[PDB]
């Protein structure tokens, strides 16, 4: 994995590790999941953290986050788990995630984005070139190696 | 950060077993 792939995965870690203390707690994952219109119970939040927390101290540190991100063979979701993921982004239900919907989602994650940064984000998953992310395009970003 | 990394993080973190 490239050194900039690491930096990118560091940037994602920053989204979860709200208080920047170098660990993600069940509390912080809670607040991320709620900021995306989701609603996990406390025990759900403990299941998620355990399946990454390799060393069993209750939290995710960056070395454990890097390992999650880096390492997974192919096997992947039901089109049901993907749909619910797609629907966090497709705020108005129309079938297309636009630049404005992504920007809104980022803001909720405490992320201070510029239009050009948003547009380049649309660019990585936009495949037909329409400036938006349909679901078929969403799948591929979620579902490929 | 990268839609890629965000989605992957969210997808991989949600797996509860
Ligand atoms: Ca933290
Ligand atoms: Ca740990
Ligand atoms: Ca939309
Ligand atoms: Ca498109």
């Amino acid at each position: 994995l490239t050194e900039e792939q690491i930096a990118e995965f560091k940037e994602a870690f920053s989204l979860f590790d709200k208080d920047g203390d170098g660990t993600i707690t069940t509390k912080e994952l809670g607040t991320v999941m709620r900021s995306l219109g989701q609603n996990p119970t406390e025990a759900e939040l403990q299941d998620m953290i355990n399946e990454v927390d390799a060393d069993g101290n209750g939290t995710i540190d960056f070395p454990e986050f890097l390992t999650m991100m880096a390492r997974k063979m192919k096997d992947t979701d039901s089109e049901e788990e993907i749909r619910e993921a797609f629907r966090v982004f497709d705020k108005d239900g129309n079938g297309y995630i636009s630049a404005a919907e992504l920007r809104h989602v980022m803001t909720n994650l405490g992320e201070k984005l510029t239009d050009e940064e948003v547009d380049e984000m649309i660019r990585e998953a936009d495949i037909d070139g329409d400036g938006q992310v349909n679901y078929e395009e969403f799948v591929q970003m979620m579902t490929a190696k | 950060a990268t839609l890629d990394a965000l989605l992957a993080a969210l997808r991989r973190i949600q797996r509860a077993d």
